[PDB]
């Protein structure tokens, strides 16, 4: 009666387990693939992420300049 | 309409350099957006050639641009002479 009442079988325990193992393993690889990631941008910068500003080319004035020589 | 005339005969009164000052200094700020002849000055700012005028490539296809300064096409400057 007390198992009936107040509890469920080992199946829902188990089961539920294994979901969490899996969403928690998925999170730890997640996070060593992050780490690398940004490693490898932050060395290179050849990604999105660390993308140092530089001058704008649209500044520049393209016209005779009062001397051919600019 | 009364008290700013009477406030403009006062001060007339007893302070004429500072009224003379403020009339002088609005009609400074305003009168040039009237004027027809800033877009004039503007104009004669324009037409002084500080720099050489390079010529351009010509490609067969620039009617409007003239091959010798003679030509009548280009901006023209009697209205400078006129003026
Ligand atoms: C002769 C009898 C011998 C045995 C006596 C046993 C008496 C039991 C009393 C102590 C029980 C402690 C509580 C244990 C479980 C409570 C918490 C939780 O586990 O139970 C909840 C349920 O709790 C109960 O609904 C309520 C328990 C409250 C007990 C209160 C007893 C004392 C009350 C005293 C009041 C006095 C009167 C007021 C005086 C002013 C959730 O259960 P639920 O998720 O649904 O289960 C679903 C199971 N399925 C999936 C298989 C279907
Ligand atoms: C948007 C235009 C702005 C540019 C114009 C102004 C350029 C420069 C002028 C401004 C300089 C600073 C002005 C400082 C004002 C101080 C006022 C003040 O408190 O002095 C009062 C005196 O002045 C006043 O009472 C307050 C203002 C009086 C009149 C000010 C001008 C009012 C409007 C004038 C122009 C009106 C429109 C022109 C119409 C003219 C008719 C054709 C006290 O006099 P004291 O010298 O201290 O005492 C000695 C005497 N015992």
């Amino acid at each position: 009666w007390i198992a009936r009442t107040f509890y469920d079988g080992p199946e829902k325990n188990y089961e539920k387990t294994m979901a969490i193992l899996q969403i928690e393993a998925e999170k730890a690889e997640l996070r060593l693939k992050e780490l690398e990631v940004r490693r490898l941008m932050r060395a290179r910068g050849d990604g999105p992420w660390y993308q140092y500003p530089t001058i704008d080319k649209a500044l520049i004035d393209h016209s005779p300049k009062t001397t051919p020589d600019n | 309409a009364g008290r700013i005339a009477s406030f403009l005969k006062n001060a007339w009164a007893k302070e004429p350099v500072l009224v003379a000052s403020f009339a002088i200094g609005g009609l400074a700020i305003i009168l040039p957006s009237l004027s027809p002849y800033t877009n004039y000055a503007i104009r004669i700012n324009r037409a002084t050639p500080y720099n050489y005028p390079v010529p351009l490539r010509d490609d067969g296809n620039m009617p409007d641009v003239p091959s010798h300064p003679q030509d009548p096409q280009g901006p023209s400057l009697e209205w400078l002479k006129n003026l």
